[PDB]
RNA sequence: GAAUCUCUUUGCCUUUUGGCUUAGAUCAAGUGUAGUAUCUGUUCUUUGUAACAUGUUACAAUACCAUUUUUUGGCAGGACGGGAAGAGGAGACGUCGCGACCCUCGCAGGUCGCUUGAUGUUUCUUCUUCCCGUUC
RNA sequence: GUAUGUCUAAAGUUAGCUCUUAUUUACUAACAAACUAG
């Protein structure tokens, strides 16, 4: 049905979220919103290869790989979230 | 006064062309189906890159979010 | 939407709370004129102030569209214009008769109409301006038109007279052989209908046309409104009609079929009924108890 | 309703600053704020992203081109502490 | 996020600018209001103090929590 | 949707700036809930220094997703 | 004193040749004749001619349904 | 019966190739807005063309100071926002 | 077998014609304004769970891609750093600072230098020597 | 226009349908171009 409710099955799942600015988030979802807004924990984000804007955002955080205790991401910014292979 | 959903469902089974919003890519093919929200489904799609052909692709879908226009050839 | 539950308390006077109205288009305040005590304002919950300077009960408490000052119609032959912000003395109309409902023209804060019970109506400014003497009986309730510019009067006679902006002569005087009277009346908010209580327990509805004749089947019959000064009400943009009765009951109404919808058993004759101009489903009512039950 | 929109509706009669999504900043007196974050702004002093500074009488920016408004700091005491 | 009320939020907007401020309230559209917000562009360097500002949820990319309250 | 109050700007020479850094002056004839703005006396202000009088009385209309802002030239 | 959906249709009755601008693409414009539209300003246009803004040429494209989300500014000639 | 008018316009509308690729379990190639061509199988389809894929073989392009090289990775499980979706193309 | 309820018919009249004379007598010959009443013409519509003292708080279920928000207008010995000197980075627009000959004078930052202060747009086109830190 | 009829605090009695809108028709007027009532 609504695949927003598919992401609500993914609580405490160790995923890798990729964002629209190229930000690669790696961590575990605590919960997700009905507008796909994803809160996460124990997550360090990389800005893969390039090192060539966004990058500024990564340095904005105590973060290139920076890890933050709690991260809330707007659901409109997600390109694709990779789920654990055992699922 | 051909309104768009009367325009385009009547334009089914015609070799139509669609320019994307990026203008790097166009698609020429027969429009098979179109919903109310203007998603497009083309068969025998030939990709036109910057106005020159890229190659034959086949049964194709185009998201609503990228259709700049659609033309009849 | 329909009121269905008796929600909030609002314990006002232990006396009657004989007048309830709203600020138009800003549902923040109410008014409550009890029998012995003076006017109280409830918010939404809270309370603001008393308005000392009355001795007798109050018929009606009408605002302006400037909304800063309301108009008090007490039984003590005295009309007082009170600010809702400070509560000072603009005028003190010591009158000859016990005044009826005291209203204001929507254009000017100057233009200001006081009904009496010695069959007269007096127009005022910020100070007599023009009399009005065509009713034979004590005048009961008043209205206006969209944005004013004319005026509506009805009495203990069955007559309703549309008077104009400072003109004695009625355009239409509305009378048949079977009408009891028109003791209270409110403008339907599309500003084209004309609803009025009548003591055949029925709420008649006329037009606002030059050919001013009534329309059939829009008559609201199932009441006990015979011996009490009961108010009318209208929802936002005219979806229903609420009206109290003497069964300690509040009765709502449709428009196209005009049939009974909710016969509530609110704990004394329910008289004063107002809607919200903001909340599209809730209705404030008070009878002779003083506890202001909101539906 | 929306609490930020309710916050912005109380900001009428106050001097704000509006930075736009292309980058330009609009400092002016907020008189009329719409429910869709549209704002009528009087006596606006405007600054380009490159630094070109002008003053204008009336500006009216749509919702979806606003980065952020800055309301004056008197608002944060009441009625939005609850 | 209602859990996250009244914390300092290091919130990352669309253009790489980072806002740090105390979360006064949020809504359905993630419109944020920030007490004593500061704005920094290039990443301590290049920061501007704004104060009580709004922040529309159209521009936020992510928000993280900075510190505890008082 | 609330009506965007531009009644103060009716029959007024306003200055719409547009996505792609376009700037178009004109006199307002109408608007809607999507802020789609109708302009009498269309004046395209191009880049260097012409001023393209575009539609002098033929009442152009601009879609609300492309309107950045507007300055009333008069009060 | 004309709301804009009543100001699209007067291009349609009088059948005027119409110049339409795209959205965040300033190099190209489209000119043609308005033949149909909807409530979301998705416009079907007749005799559609591209206008390279940077002498202004044209490639005749004829019938085009231009999707309204790229429509910016509606004029005529 | 709200859902049947939703799902039968879904059936022979433009969502057919996302409905046919999954049923026949045939890989469709997906080109996104940042040129991440994704050839993958479909597990599920959504209203927004949200897609859950399996054995994803994302291929993209990295440009440097000489001949462009091809970078590709295999992703076993993938969830994809429909916003990046431009083209769903089924290969026979 | 004793009796209740509902019908049909009959009987009672049940809101059931309460004076008289010359049928008591005689019947528009306009208009305008207005009022009342009616017809016709015309247009629109069809819940569980937890905590605290019946109430309050928290979390889930039920109710929801078209321009202003969340379903994208997107993409394309050796190294390093700083300061100084010599030989073949510079000009605009603003935005905040170190000095002051200035202004101003009290309890509820404006102006001028910078004598090499910081910083974002926007156009054009490095080597040698010494000193101080980090690394092997 | 009469007859005639009706109203009038100064004084305080003890706890098909819903609708806008115009034409027509009917009955009325001591309302108009110095006076006429049972
Ligand atoms: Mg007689």
């Amino acid at each position: 049905m609504k695949l927003v409710n598919f992401l609500k099955k993914l609580r405490n799942e160790q995923v890798t979220i990729e964002l629209k600015n190229g930000t690669t988030v790696w961590g575990t979802l605590q919960s997700v919103s009905p507008q796909m807004n994803a809160i996460l924990t124990d997550v360090k984000l990389t800005l893969p290869q390039p090192r060539l804007i966004a990058m500024a955002s990564l340095y904005l955080t105590g973060g290139n790989i920076a890890s933050l205790q709690y991260i809330n991401i707007r659901g409109n910014t997600i390109r694709q979230i990779i789920l654990p292979d055992s699922l | 006064p051909v309104n768009p959903k009367p325009f385009l469902k009547g334009l089914v089974n015609h070799r139509v062309g669609v320019k994307l919003k990026f203008n790097s890519t166009e698609y020429r093919g027969t429009l098979v189906s179109t919903d109310n929200y203007f998603n497009l489904q083309l068969n025998e799609a030939e990709e036109f890159v910057a106005g020159v052909s890229h190659g034959t692709l086949g049964e194709i879908f185009i998201r609503c979010n990228n259709v700049l226009y659609i033309r009849e050839l | 939407y329909l009121p269905k539950k008796v929600i909030r308390n609002y314990p006002g006077h232990p006396e009657g709370t004989t007048a309830l109205k709203f600020l138009p288009k800003t549902g923040h305040l109410i008014l409550s004129g009890g029998n012995d005590h003076t006017i109280k304002i409830w918010d939404f919950y809270e309370c603001l102030r008393d308005f000392q300077g009355h001795n007798k009960p109050i018929k009606a408490l009408r605002f302006t569209e400037d909304c800063q000052s309301f108009l008090s119609s007490s039984f003590d032959r005295s009309v007082k214009i009170w600010d809702t912000e400070t509560g000072k003395v603009k005028t003190r109309l010591h009158l000859n008769s016990t005044p009826a409902d005291v209203e204001s023209r929507p254009t000017n804060p100057h233009e200001f109409i006081v009904g009496l019970s010695n069959s007269k109506i007096l127009h005022y400014d910020d100070g007599l301006v023009q009399t009005y003497d065509h009713h034979l009986s004590s005048i009961l309730a008043l209205k206006y038109f969209p944005d004013g510019s004319k005026f509506i009067s009805s009495s203990e006679d069955k007559t309703v007279r549309i008077w104009e902006n400072q003109i004695n002569v009625p355009i239409k005087q509305i009378s048949d052989t079977a009408q009891h009277s028109m003791p209270f009346l409110n403008v339907h908010p599309s500003q084209n209908y004309f609803c009025a209580q009548s003591m055949d327990n029925r709420i008649y509805s006329f037009s606002l046309k030059p050919k001013y004749k009534r329309h059939p089947k829009k008559i609201f019959k199932g009441h006990s409104s015979a011996g009490y000064g009961i108010s009318l009400a209208f929802s936002g943009d005219g979806r229903y009609i609420c009206s109290g009765d003497s069964k300690s009951r509040l009765f709502t109404w449709d428009w196209n079929t005009s049939r009974l919808l909710n016969n509530i058993k609110i704990p004394k004759p329910i008289t004063q009924v107002d809607w919200h101009p903001q909340e599209t489903s809730k209705v404030i009512c008070s009878g002779a108890a003083g506890k202001i039950y909101v539906c | 309703n929306g609490i930020p929109v309710k916050l912005l509706n109380e900001a009428q009669g106050h001097i704000v600053s509006l930075e736009l999504t292309t980058g330009a900043t609009y400092r002016g007196k907020l008189v009329e704020s719409e429910d869709s974050m549209n704002v009528q702004l009087r006596d606006v002093i405007a600054t380009e992203p490159q630094g070109a500074v002008t003053h204008m009488d009336q500006i009216f920016v749509r919702g979806s081109q606003i980065k952020f408004i800055v309301v004056p700091d008197l608002l944060k005491n009441a009625p939005l502490f609850k | 996020l209602a859990n996250l009320i009244d914390y300092k939020l290091r919130v990352l907007t669309q253009d790489g600018r980072v806002y740090i401020g105390q979360l006064m309230a949020f809504d359905k559209h993630m419109n944020l209001v920030l007490n004593e917000c500061i704005e920094e562009r290039v990443p301590k360097v290049e920061k501007r103090v704004l104060g009580l500002t709004i922040l529309r949820g159209e521009q936020i990319l992510s928000t993280v929590v900075e510190d505890k309250p008082l | 949707v609330s009506t965007p109050e531009l009644k103060k700007y009716m029959d007024k020479k306003i200055l719409l700036n547009i996505n792609g850094s376009r700037k178009v002056a004109g006199i307002l004839r109408g608007y809607d809930i999507f802020l789609n703005v109708v302009l009498d006396d269309a004046m395209e202000i191009n880049g260097e220094d012409p001023a393209n009088n575009h539609q002098l009385g033929l009442q152009t209309v601009i879609r609300g997703n492309s309107i950045i802002s507007l300055e009333a030239l008069d009060a | 004193m004309v709301p804009p959906i009543n100001c699209i249709f007067n291009f349609l009755q009088q059948q005027t040749p119409v110049t339409i601008w795209l959205f965040e693409q300033i190099g190209i414009r489209i000119k043609g004749k308005i033949v149909g539209f909807d409530e979301f300003m998705n416009v079907v246009i007749d005799e559609a001619v591209e206008i390279p803004v940077n002498v202004e040429k044209g490639t005749p494209l004829g019938k085009i349904l231009l999707k309204g989300d790229n429509i910016t500014l509606i004029t005529s000639a | 019966e709200l859902e049947e008018l939703e799902e039968f316009e879904f059936k022979h509308g433009p969502m057919s190739l996302i409905n046919d690729a999954m049923v026949t379990r045939t890989p469709v190639i997906i080109s996104l807005r940042n040129n991440h061509k994704i050839i993958a199988r479909v597990k599920a389809f959504d209203r927004h063309c949200n897609m859950v894929l399996e054995n994803v073989k994302e291929l993209w392009t990295e440009k440097k100071g000489k001949n462009v090289i091809n970078r590709e990775r295999f992703i076993s499980k993938l969830f994809l926002r429909g916003d990046s979706v431009i083209v769903v193309l089924k290969t026979p």
